C-alpha cells in the first residue's frame, strides 16, 4: 500500500512519479508517504 | 443525511387538489339544482354586510392578509419552484397557513350568505380561494412545497379603492374611478407576470422540463411592461411553447381591454 | 467510423487506451458483440450515443477510466447480462440515474474513485447497492463524495437508510 | 508619483450633501411654521420682477449660464464618472464654480422674494439648485469630482420660450405654445437620458458596481428616442436592475404625459 503501482519508493516517506504520463493521481496513497513527486505527468484536473 | 433534492415533480397533485374541488362541487350544485335556514342566511348576510362595523373591519382584515400573502409570495419567488421543507421548522409557512385558513373561513361565511350558490361559485374571489387554499393543505400534508398559483391573491387589489371609500379618504367619484382603474391595471399586470414567471421557470411538461429559463419575477414584470407598451426590446422573451401561447393571449386580451377602457380614460381626462 | 472493426466477428479482446478518442459514432461496433474485454480508457470521450453498446452481448468487463464523461445515460449502456465488472474512475460523473444498475444482473466489481460525486437523493440507489455489495475497505476510504456548502469529509459508504428517508418515494 | 485612480466610491457623500440640505431645511421651515422685512421683501420682489430691465437681463443671464453648464456637462460626460483632479490646475472647474455660485446668489435672491417659503422650496428650480450647487462645493473641497446630477440644469430649458417673449421675437400665442411644448419635450428627453446614462455607467451599488455598461450619453439619448416612439430595436438597452426600473417608470410617465398633452397637440393642429 505504501508503494504505488507505477511510482518508486524511497525511505523517509518519499514517492517519485516523475515522467509517468499519469492521467490523474496514482492510487498508491498512504500515510507513510511524506513526500510525493508528481512533476511532468500530464495531469490536468484535481 | 440532511439534503434537499427536486426528485419527481408533484405539481399535478396540487393542481388536481383544486380542480377536483371546483369542478366536482360545481357538478354537485348542478345536480342539486336538477333534483332556520332563512335566519342563518340573514345572519350571515348581515355579518358580511359593508354597512355594519363587523363587515368593514373584516374586509379590511382580509385585504391586509391578502397583501401579506402577496408579500410572502414575492419573498418565496426567489427559491426553486418545487422544494422539500419541514412545516415545524419554518414559521413563514405557518403564517401562510394561518392566512389561508382565515381565507377559508371567510369563504365559508360568504357561501352561507349567498342567494344564488352557482353564480357565487363563478366569482373571481371564489375561484382564487379554490386555486389558493387547497394547495397549502396539500403542501403541509406532503411535507413539500410548490410555487403554484399563489400570485392570484393580487387579484384582490381590485377591492383597494373600496377599502378607501369607507375610511373617509375618497369622496368624489372621479378620484374613486381613477383609483379603481389604477388598481385594476396593477392587479392584472402582476397576475400576468405571475403566470409568465411560473410557465417560464417551470418549463415545458411534455419535454421533461428541459426548456426552463432562469427568469426572476421582476424580470417578468419588466417583460410585461415592455410588451404592453408595444416596445418589445427582445432582450428578455418567452422561450417555451406554453409561455409564447400565454404571451399571445395576454397581448390580445390587453389590447381588447385597453380598447374597451379608452372611453373611461377619456372621461377621466374630461374637458 | 461505423463498422470500423468489420470482418473481426470472432474478436474477443479489444484495447484502446492512450489514443485520445473524442467522438465515437453510434452503431460503430456492428458485429463486435462477441468481445469480452473493452478498454476505452485514457481518452477524451464526453457523450455516448444510446445503443452504442447494444450490439455487444458477450462483454464482461468494461473500462471507461480517465475520460471527460459527465452524464451516463442508461440507454447507452442498455442491458448486458454477461457483464461482470465496470469501471468509471477518474471521471467527471456527478450522479447516476436510478435503475441503471438494476438493468444488468451482475455488477460485482465497480470502481468510482476520483469522480466528483455530489452526495444526494440521486445517489441513494448507489448507496443501497453499496449496502448490498460492500466495497473493499481501502476503496471505501479512497472513494468519497462532495457535500454541498461545507467540507467533503463525508465518505460515500458512511450513509445509511436515514439519508434515504428524506427521499420521497412514489405515492401509493 | 503622478497617477489617477478611482479608489473608493464617494457618491454617497455628494448625494447626502444635497439631501441634508433639502430635507433638513424643509423640516426647519415646518418647525418654524409650527412655532424692515417688508421693505427688503419688496426690494427683492422688484429686483427679480420680469417687468423691470434688471429682471429681464438677469433671467437672460441665468438662462445663458444654464446653457453653459449643460455644455460643460456634455463635455465632461466623456470621462470616468468619479475621478481625482486639481482645482487650481484645471480652469473649466473654475468656470463651473463661478456658474454655480451665481446660481446660489440667484437662489438666495429668489428666496428673499417669496411670500410662501414652503411652496417656494418645492419648486423645480429650487430642487435643481439643491441637487446641483452643493456637489461642486463638495467636489472642490474633497479635490475629487463625481458626474452626479449635473444634467438636471437641462430642466431650465422650459423657460426658453419666455426668453423669446420679452425680446420681441414671439408675439402670437400659437407660436409661444408650440415653442413651450418643444422645449418641455426636449428638456424631459435630455434629463431622462441623463438619469439613464448615470444609472447605467455607474452600475448596481449592492453588487459592487460590477454591472456597469459602457454607454455614452448620446447612445442613451438614442435609446430614449427609440423607446418613446415604441420602436424598441433592442440593440441598446438597460442591463442593470435600477436602470430597468427607471426605464419602466419613464415609459409609464411618458405615456401618461403624451396622453395628457394630446388635446394641446390637437389645438395646435386646429381646423
Ligand atoms: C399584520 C399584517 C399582515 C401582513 C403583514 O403585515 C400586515 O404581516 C407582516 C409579518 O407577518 C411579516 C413576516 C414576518 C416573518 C418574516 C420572517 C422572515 O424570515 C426570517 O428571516 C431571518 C433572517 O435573519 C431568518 O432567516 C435565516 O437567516 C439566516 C442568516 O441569518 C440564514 O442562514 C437562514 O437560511 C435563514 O432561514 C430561513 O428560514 C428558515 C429557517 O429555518 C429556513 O432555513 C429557510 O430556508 C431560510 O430562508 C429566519 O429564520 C427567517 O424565518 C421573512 O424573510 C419575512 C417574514 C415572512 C415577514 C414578511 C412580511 C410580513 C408577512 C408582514 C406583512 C406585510
Ligand atoms: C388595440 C387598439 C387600441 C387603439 C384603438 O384601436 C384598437 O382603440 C380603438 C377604440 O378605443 C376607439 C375609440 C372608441 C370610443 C370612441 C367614442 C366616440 O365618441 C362617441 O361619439 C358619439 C356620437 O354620437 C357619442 O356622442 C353623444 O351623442 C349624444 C347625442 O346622441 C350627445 O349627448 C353627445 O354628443 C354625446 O353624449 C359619444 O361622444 C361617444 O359614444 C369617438 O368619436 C371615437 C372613440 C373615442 C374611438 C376612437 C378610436 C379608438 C381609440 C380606436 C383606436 C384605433
Ligand atoms: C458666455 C456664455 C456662458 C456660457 C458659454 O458661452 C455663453 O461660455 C463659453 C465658455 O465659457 C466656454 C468654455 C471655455 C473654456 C473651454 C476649455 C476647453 O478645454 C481646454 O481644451 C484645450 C484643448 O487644446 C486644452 O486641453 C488640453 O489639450 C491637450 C492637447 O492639446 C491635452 O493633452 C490635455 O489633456 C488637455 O487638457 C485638459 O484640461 C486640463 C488641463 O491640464 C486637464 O489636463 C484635463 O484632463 C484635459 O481634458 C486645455 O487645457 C483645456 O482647458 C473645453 O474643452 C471647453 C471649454 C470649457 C468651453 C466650453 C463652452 C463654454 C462654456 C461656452 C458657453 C456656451
Ligand atoms: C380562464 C380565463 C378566462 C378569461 C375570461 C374571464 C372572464 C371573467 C368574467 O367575466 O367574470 C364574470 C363572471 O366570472 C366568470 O365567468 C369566471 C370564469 C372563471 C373561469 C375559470 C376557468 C378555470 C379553468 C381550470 C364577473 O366576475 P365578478 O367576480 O362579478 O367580477
Ligand atoms: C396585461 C396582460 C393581459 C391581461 C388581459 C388578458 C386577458 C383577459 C381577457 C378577458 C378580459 C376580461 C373579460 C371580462 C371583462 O370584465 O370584460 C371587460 C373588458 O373585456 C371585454 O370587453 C372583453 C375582452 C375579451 C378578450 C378576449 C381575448 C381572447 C383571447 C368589461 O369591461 P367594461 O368596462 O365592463 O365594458
Ligand atoms: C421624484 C420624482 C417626482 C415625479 C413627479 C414630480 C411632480 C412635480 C410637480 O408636480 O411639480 C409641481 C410642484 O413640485 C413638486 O411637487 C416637486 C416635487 C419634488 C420631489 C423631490 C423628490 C426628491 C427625492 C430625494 C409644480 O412645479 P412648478 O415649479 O410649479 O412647475
Ligand atoms: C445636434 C446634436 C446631436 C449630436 C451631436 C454629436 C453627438 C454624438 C457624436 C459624438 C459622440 C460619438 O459618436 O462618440 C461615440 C459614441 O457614439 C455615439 O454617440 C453614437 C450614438 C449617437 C446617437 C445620436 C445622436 C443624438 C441624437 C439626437 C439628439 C438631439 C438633441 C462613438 O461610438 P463608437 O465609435 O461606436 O464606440
Ligand atoms: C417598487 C417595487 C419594485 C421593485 C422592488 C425591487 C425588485 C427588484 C430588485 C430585486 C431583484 C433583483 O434585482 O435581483 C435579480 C433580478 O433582477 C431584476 O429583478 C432585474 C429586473 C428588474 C425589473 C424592474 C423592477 C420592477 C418594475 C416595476 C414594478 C412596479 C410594481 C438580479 O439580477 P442579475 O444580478 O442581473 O442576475
Ligand atoms: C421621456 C421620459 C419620461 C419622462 C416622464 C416621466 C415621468 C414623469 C411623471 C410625472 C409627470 C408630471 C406630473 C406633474 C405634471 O406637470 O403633470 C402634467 C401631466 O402629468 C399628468 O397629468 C400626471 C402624470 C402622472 C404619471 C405617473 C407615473 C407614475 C409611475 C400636467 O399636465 P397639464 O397640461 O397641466 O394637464
Ligand atoms: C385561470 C386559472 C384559475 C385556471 C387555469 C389553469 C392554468 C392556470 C393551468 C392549467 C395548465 C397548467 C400548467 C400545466 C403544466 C405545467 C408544468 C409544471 O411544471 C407546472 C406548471 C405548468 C406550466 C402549469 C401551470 C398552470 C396551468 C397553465
Ligand atoms: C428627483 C431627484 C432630484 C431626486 C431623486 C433621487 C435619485 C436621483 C437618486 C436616488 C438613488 C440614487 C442612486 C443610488 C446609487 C447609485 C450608485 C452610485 O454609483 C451612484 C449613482 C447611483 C445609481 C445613484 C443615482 C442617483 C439616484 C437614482
Ligand atoms: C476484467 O477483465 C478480466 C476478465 O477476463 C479480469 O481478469 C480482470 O481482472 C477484470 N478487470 C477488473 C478491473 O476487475
Ligand atoms: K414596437
Ligand atoms: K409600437
Ligand atoms: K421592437
Amino acid at each position: 500500500p505504501d508503494c504505488p503501482e507505477v511510482c518508486t519508493c524511497v525511505p523517509g516517506g518519499l514517492a517519485s512519479c516523475s515522467a509517468l504520463s499519469l492521467p490523474a493521481v496514482p492510487p498508491g496513497l498512504s500515510l507513510r508517504l511524506r513526500a510525493l513527486l508528481l512533476d511532468h505527468n500530464r495531469v490536468r484536473a484535481l | 443525511v440532511p439534503c434537499d433534492s427536486r426528485g419527481q415533480r408533484m405539481w399535478w397533485a396540487f393542481l388536481a387538489s383544486s380542480m377536483v374541488t371546483f369542478f366536482g362541487g360545481l357538478f354537485i350544485i348542478l345536480l342539486w339544482r336538477t333534483l332556520w335556514m332563512t335566519s342563518v342566511k340573514d345572519w350571515a348576510g348581515v355579518m358580511i354586510s359593508a354597512q355594519t362595523l363587523t363587515g368593514r373591519v373584516l374586509v379590511v382584515l382580509v385585504f391586509a392578509l391578502s397583501i401579506g400573502a402577496l408579500v410572502i409570495y414575492f419573498i418565496d419567488s426567489s427559491n426553486p419552484i418545487e422544494s422539500c421543507q419541514n412545516f415545524y421548522k419554518d414559521f413563514t409557512l405557518q403564517i401562510d397557513m394561518a392566512f389561508n385558513v382565515f381565507f377559508l373561513l371567510y369563504f365559508g361565511l360568504r357561501f352561507i350568505a349567498a342567494n344564488d350558490k352557482l353564480w357565487f361559485w363563478l366569482e373571481v374571489n371564489s375561484v382564487v380561494d379554490f386555486f389558493t387554499v387547497p394547495p397549502v393543505f396539500v403542501s403541509v400534508y406532503l411535507n413539500r412545497s410548490w410555487l403554484g398559483l399563489r400570485f392570484l391573491r393580487a387579484l384582490r387589489l381590485i377591492q383597494f379603492s373600496e377599502i378607501l371609500q369607507f375610511l373617509n379618504i375618497l369622496k368624489t367619484s372621479n378620484s374613486i374611478k381613477l383609483v379603481n382603474l389604477l388598481s385594476i391595471f396593477i392587479s392584472t399586470w402582476l397576475t400576468a407576470a405571475g403566470f409568465i414567471h411560473l410557465v417560464e421557470n417551470s418549463g415545458d411538461p411534455w419535454e421533461n422540463f428541459q426548456n426552463n429559463q432562469a427568469l426572476t419575477y421582476w424580470e417578468c414584470v419588466y417583460l410585461l411592461m415592455v410588451t404592453m407598451s408595444t416596445v418589445g426590446y427582445g432582450d428578455v422573451y418567452a422561450k417555451t411553447t406554453l409561455g409564447r401561447l400565454f404571451m399571445v393571449f395576454f397581448i390580445l386580451g390587453g389590447l381588447a381591454m385597453f380598447a374597451s377602457y379608452v372611453p373611461e380614460i377619456i372621461e377621466l381626462i374630461g374637458n | 467510423p461505423p463498422g470500423a472493426f468489420a470482418g473481426a466477428g470472432a474478436l474477443q479482446r479489444l484495447d484502446l487506451r492512450e489514443n485520445g478518442l473524442h467522438s465515437v459514432h453510434v452503431r460503430a461496433f456492428w458485429g463486435l458483440g462477441a468481445l469480452q474485454l473493452l478498454d476505452l480508457s485514457a481518452n477524451q470521450l464526453e457523450a455516448l450515443a444510446p445503443g452504442t453498446f447494444a450490439p455487444l452481448r458477450a462483454l464482461r468487463n468494461l473500462s471507461l477510466a480517465g475520460n471527460r464523461l459527465a452524464r451516463l445515460e442508461p440507454a447507452a449502456l442498455g442491458a448486458l447480462p454477461l457483464l461482470r465488472s465496470l469501471s468509471l474512475q477518474d471521471n467527471e460523473l456527478a450522479a447516476l440515474a436510478p435503475g441503471l444498475l438494476g438493468r444488468l444482473p451482475a455488477l460485482d466489481a465497480l470502481h468510482l474513485r476520483g469522480n466528483p460525486w455530489g452526495c444526494g437523493c440521486a445517489l441513494r440507489p448507489l448507496c443501497a447497492w453499496l449496502r448490498r455489495h460492500p466495497l473493499p475497505a481501502s476503496e471505501a476510504e479512497t472513494v468519497l463524495c462532495v457535500w454541498p456548502g461545507r467540507l467533503t469529509l463525508s465518505p460515500l459508504t458512511a450513509f445509511s437508510d436515514a439519508a434515504f428517508s428524506h427521499c420521497a418515494q412514489p405515492l401509493a
